[PDB]
C-alpha cells in the first residue's frame, strides 16, 4: 500500500501497522570521507536507538508494552482522541517535554524487572 | 440503529453439528469484538464464546471448549459459529451481541452492547 | 457464578431493589458489572455497563451500584413498563470470561 | 572440529550446527578510505541482516521456529532428501526464486502476532 | 547519584546496579581519517561484544543467568567474598585465565538449549 | 541482639479486616526477606506469606492468597500485614520472623532465624 | 505436610530421637529442613537449619540429619530445660514454600 | 535386522531400587528416540517413560513421575531406567522399544517401530 | 484411555474387525493410531502406523482406517496364524503422550 512516510498524515492508529515501512529506511579523497561520515552517522544513530530499547526491555519488537503507569500530566486525553484523531506529528509534539521523564522511568522500572527475575531463579 | 439477525438451523440430533450465522449492520462490523450467548429453555444467560475484531483471537467457556469454532468475516458483515458433537444440554436460544471484549487501543466494553433475536437450536 | 433468584416487586412509584451478589475473584476485583433486562420472548437490553453507567437511550430510573462483593441495581419511579426479567453479569477475568446470575422478575403492584 | 566453512559440504542437518562458526567470521589517505569503506560496509550488511531477523521475531536466536507454513511449491520434498541429501548450497540454489516471497510472509505472520500480544495484556 | 565508573570501587554486589550507566557511555584529510577509524572501531567493538551475547542466549540483557555450572577451581570463593567484598576490578584479575573456558561453556550450552527447545515445538 | 516487635489489633469481627505491623531492630532491615507465621490456638505452626527483602516480590499460602496483603517499608524498619474478609480460621497468634527467602546473590536461607512474640488475633 | 504426633521422652543424660516424615516433593527432594524449640507461651527458637547445621548460641546437644523421607533431631545429653515442643519445617519447592509437621513434647524423666 | 535386549534384575522389595537396560544392535542408536512400555502381569500395555535421541529430553508417565529416571548412553548403544521407591503396582515385564517421538527435522514417528523381549520385574 | 474389551472371531478366509474407541482430545484431534500384534508369551509386532500406514514385512491382509473417534483395525483373509491380541494405542498429545486400550483376542473358527 503506502510506502515509507505514506501513513505520515494518518491517525496514530491507522499508522503503526507501517512500522516496519520506516524501521526499513534507517538502515577526491575529500568526498570519500564526506560520505563515509555520513554512513558512520547512520549507524551511530541506528545503534543508539537500539541500545536504549534493550535497556527498557524492548529489544527485538517494534510495539513494547512496558510496566510504567501514565501520568495524566503528562496528556489528560482519552484513547480515542489519542489513536483515532490524532497523527504522530502532533502527538510528538503535545509530549515532547516529558520524553526525558518518560524515558527514566522506563529504565528504572526495567531495572527492577530484571533483578527480580534474578531472585525468582 | 443497528442490526444483528441469526440465522441458521433449528434442529439437530445429538452427535451431529449444526452452523449459525449473524449478519450484522448499521455500525462499522470490524470496529467491534463479539460473542455468542445461550439462553436455556427455562433458565438464564450462559456466555460461550467471544471474537476479537481482526478475528485472530477466540474464547471459550470450558463446556464447548473442544467442540465449537467461533469464526468472523469482516468482508460480508458476518459471524459464525460452528457446532460439533452437540449434546441435549446445548439446547438454547444462541444469541448473536456485540461487544465482550476490546482492542486496547481503544476504551473497554467487558460488557454487551447489541443483541440479536436468536437462534432456536434442538439437539433431539 | 452469580446469585439472586427471588422475585422482587413493589407499587408504581415505589422503589426497588436487585442484588447480584459474586465473589472476591470475580465481582470482588473487578469494576465490570453490567445489567440486562429482558421482557420474556425478546433478546436482553443492556441497562447498566461498568458499575454505574448507563447507556444512551437509558432512563435515570435506572442507576446502579457496588459495595464489597454485592453489586445491586437500583429502580427509581417505578412503572408497568418495567415488568422484565433482570440479570447480572460480571466479567471474571481471563479464562472464565464472563458469569451471569439467574435473573430476577420485577412485579409491579 | 571444523573451521569457517569446513561443513559447506556437509548435508543440511550435519551443518547447521555449526551456526557459530560462520556467525563470528562476519564481525596514503587513499588507502585508509578504502579500507574504512570496507569496514563501514561489513558493519552496514551485518545490520541489515539482524534487522531482517528482528522483523520476522527472530532477535537473538540462530535456529528460528516460525509460525508460516511451507507451500509445496516452493520446494516439493521430503524432510529426508531435505536434511539428509542436500547440502545448504544445493538448497540455497533450488529456492532462489521463492525467497522474496518467503520474506514477506514473515513479515506479515509476525506484525500479526505482535498485534495480538498486546491485545491479550 | 554517581555517574560513569563511580561505581568502579564499590563491591561487586552496590556496582551492578549502574549497569546502564556503563553500557550508555560505550555507544585536513588525515584528521578525517583518524576520527572515522576511531568511530568505525567504537562500533565494531560494540558489536562484537553483542553477537557475543546473543550466541550465549543473552541478547537484551544486563544480567543473564544462564545454565552453566561453575567450576570450584576457577575461583574457590563464597558469594559472600565475592559479592560483598571484591570489586569488579579485583575479580577480573581474579579469574582472567578462566575466561576463555566459560565462553566456550556458554556457548555450547546455547547450542543445546536451542536445538532442545526445536525438538519440543 | 535483634528484636522484632508485633503490635497490631487483636479482636475483629469476621468479615472485617485488620493491619498488623512488626517493628524490627538491631541488624539491618533491608538486607534480610521476612515472612509470617501463625500458631493456631492449640495447634501447631504455619507459614502464611513472604516478602523479599527490597518489598518486589510476595508470596502466600493457598489459604489467605485472595485475602491477605504483606508489605515492607525499608525506611521505618517495619513490616505489615494487611487482613481482610477475615474467617474463624484465622484466629491465631502471628509471628514476625526473619528469614524465609533469598537474595539470590547471597547464600541462601530457607528457614527462619529471629522471631518476635507475636500478635494474638481473634475473629469473634 | 510433615509428620509426628506422639510424645518423646527419656531421664536426664539419657538421649533421645524426634522425627519428621514427609514425601518426595518435598523432603525427599530438597535439603532444607530445620528445626524449632518452643516452650510454651513463647516465640520459638531456631535450633538446627538446613539439614545438621546449628546456629551459633546453640549447644552441640543438638544434631540432626535426614535419610530418604525422613528427617530426625538427636538430643544427645538430655536436660530439664528441654522441656519443650520440637516442630520440623521444610522448603517444599516454589508454590508452596513450607509446610510444618505437628511437634512434639519432650518430657523429661 | 535388529535387536533390542533387555537386562536387569527382576525381584525387589518395595521400597527399594532397580537398574535395568537394553543393549541396541543392527541400526544406529543414535538417530532414534526410545521408551519403556509396561506388561501388567494380567492386563495390557502401559507407556512409562520416552527419552529423546540426543539424551537431553524426557518424558514420564505420572504415575512414575516422581520415582523413574531415563537415561542414554550413545557411545554404548542403550538405555537404562532407575527405578526407585517400587510399588506392588509396579510389577511387570518392562519393554525396550524404538520409538515414541521423533527430532523435528525428519519425519515423524509417534509408534514403536522395534521392541526387546522385556524384563521381568517382581515387587515382593 | 482406549476401548475394546470384547474378543473378537470369525473363520479362516472371513474377515473380522477390530474397534479402537477413544475421545476427542485424543484419537479424534491426532492422527497418530498405531496397532499391534502379540502372541502370547512374546513381544509385541508393530502392524498398523499412523493410521493406515503399514511396515514393511507386514502383509496386506492387515489394513485399517479411523472415522470421528473411532479406529478400527482390518483382517482380510483371516489365517489361523492371526490368533494374537491386539492393542491400538494413540498419541494423545504432550503431556499425556501415549494411551493404550486393552487388546482383544482373536479366535480362528
Ligand atoms: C486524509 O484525511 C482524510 C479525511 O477523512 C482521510 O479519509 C484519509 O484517509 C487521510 N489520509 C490517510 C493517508 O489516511
Ligand atoms: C504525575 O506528575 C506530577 C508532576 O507533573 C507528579 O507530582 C505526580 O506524582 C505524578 N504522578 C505519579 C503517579 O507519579
Ligand atoms: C474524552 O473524550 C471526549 C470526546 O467526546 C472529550 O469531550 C473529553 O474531554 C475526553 N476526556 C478527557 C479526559 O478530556
Ligand atoms: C475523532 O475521530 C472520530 C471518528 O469517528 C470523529 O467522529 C471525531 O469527530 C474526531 N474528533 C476530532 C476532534 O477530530
Ligand atoms: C514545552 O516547553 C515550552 C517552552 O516554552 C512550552 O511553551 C510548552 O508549552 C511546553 N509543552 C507542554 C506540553 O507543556
Ligand atoms: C563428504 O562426503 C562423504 C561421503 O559419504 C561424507 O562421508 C563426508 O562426511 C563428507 N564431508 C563432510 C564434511 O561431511
Ligand atoms: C502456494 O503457492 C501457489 C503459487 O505458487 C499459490 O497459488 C497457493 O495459494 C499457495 N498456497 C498457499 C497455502 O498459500
Ligand atoms: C519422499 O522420499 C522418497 C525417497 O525414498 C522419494 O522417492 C519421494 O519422491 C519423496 N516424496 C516426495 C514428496 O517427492
Ligand atoms: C540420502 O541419504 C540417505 C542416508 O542413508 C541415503 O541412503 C540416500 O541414498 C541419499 N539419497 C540421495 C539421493 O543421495
Ligand atoms: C528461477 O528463475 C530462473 C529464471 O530463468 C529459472 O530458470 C529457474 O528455474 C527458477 N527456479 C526455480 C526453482 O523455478
Ligand atoms: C569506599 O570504601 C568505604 C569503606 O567502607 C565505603 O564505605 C565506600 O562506600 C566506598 N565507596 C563506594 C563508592 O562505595
Ligand atoms: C573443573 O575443572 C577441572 C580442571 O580445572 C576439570 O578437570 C573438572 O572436570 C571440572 N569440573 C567440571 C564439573 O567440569
Ligand atoms: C567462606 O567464607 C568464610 C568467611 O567467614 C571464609 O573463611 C571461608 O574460607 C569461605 N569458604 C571458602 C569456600 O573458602
Ligand atoms: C567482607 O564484607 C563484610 C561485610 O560486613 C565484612 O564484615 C568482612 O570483614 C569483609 N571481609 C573482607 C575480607 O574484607
Ligand atoms: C594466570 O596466568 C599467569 C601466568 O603466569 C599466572 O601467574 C596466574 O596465577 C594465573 N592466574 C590464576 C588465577 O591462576
Amino acid at each position: 500500500f503506502l510506502g515509507f512516510l505514506g501513513a505520515a498524515g494518518s491517525t496514530m492508529g491507522a499508522a503503526s501497522m507501517t512500522l516496519t515501512v520506516q524501521a526499513r529506511n534507517l538502515l577526491l579523497t575529500v568526498w570519500g570521507i564526506k560520505q563515509l561520515q555520513a554512513r558512520v552517522l547512520a549507524v551511530e544513530r541506528y545503534l543508539r536507538d537500539q541500545q536504549l530499547l534493550g535497556i527498557w526491555g524492548c529489544s527485538g519488537k517494534l510495539i513494547c508494552c512496558t510496566n510504567v503507569p501514565w501520568n495524566s500530566s503528562w496528556s489528560n486525553r482519552n484513547l480515542s482522541e489519542i489513536w483515532d484523531n490524532m497523527t504522530w506529528l502532533q502527538w510528538d509534539k503535545e509530549i515532547s517535554n516529558y520524553t526525558q521523564i518518560i524515558y527514566g522511568l522506563l529504565e528504572e522500572s526495567q531495572n527492577q524487572q530484571e533483578k527480580n527475575e534474578q531472585d525468582l531463579l | 440503529e443497528v442490526q444483528l439477525v441469526e440465522t441458521g438451523g433449528g434442529l439437530v440430533q445429538p452427535g451431529g453439528s449444526l452452523k449459525l450465522s449473524c449478519r450484522a449492520s448499521g455500525y462499522t462490523f470490524s470496529s467491534f469484538a463479539m460473542s455468542w450467548v445461550r439462553q436455556a429453555p427455562g433458565k438464564g444467560l450462559e456466555w460461550v464464546s467471544l471474537i476479537n475484531d481482526r478475528g485472530g483471537l477466540t474464547f471459550y467457556v470450558d463446556s464447548v471448549k473442544g467442540r465449537f469454532t467461533i469464526s468472523r468475516d469482516n468482508s460480508k458483515n458476518t459471524l459464525s459459529l460452528q457446532m460439533h458433537s452437540l449434546r441435549d444440554g446445548d439446547t438454547a436460544v444462541y444469541y448473536c451481541a456485540t461487544g465482550g471484549m476490546s482492542s486496547a487501543l481503544q476504551s473497554s466494553k467487558y460488557y454487551f452492547d447489541f443483541w440479536g433475536q436468536g437462534a432456536l437450536v434442538t439437539v433431539s | 457464578a452469580l446469585t439472586q433468584p427471588p422475585s422482587v416487586s413493589g407499587s408504581p412509584g415505589q422503589s426497588v431493589t436487585i442484588s447480584c451478589t459474586g465473589t472476591s475473584s470475580d465481582i470482588g476485583s473487578y469494576n465490570y458489572v453490567s445489567w440486562y433486562q429482558q421482557h420474556p420472548g425478546k433478546a436482553p437490553k443492556l441497562m447498566i455497563y461498568d458499575v454505574t453507567q448507563r447507556p444512551s437511550g437509558v432512563s435515570d430510573r435506572f442507576s446502579g451500584s457496588k459495595s464489597g462483593n454485592t453489586a445491586s441495581l437500583t429502580i427509581s419511579g417505578l412503572q408497568a413498563d418495567d415488568e422484565a426479567d433482570y440479570y447480572c453479569s460480571a466479567y471474571a477475568g481471563r479464562q472464565t470470561f464472563y458469569i451471569f446470575g439467574g435473573g430476577t422478575r420485577l412485579t409491579v403492584l
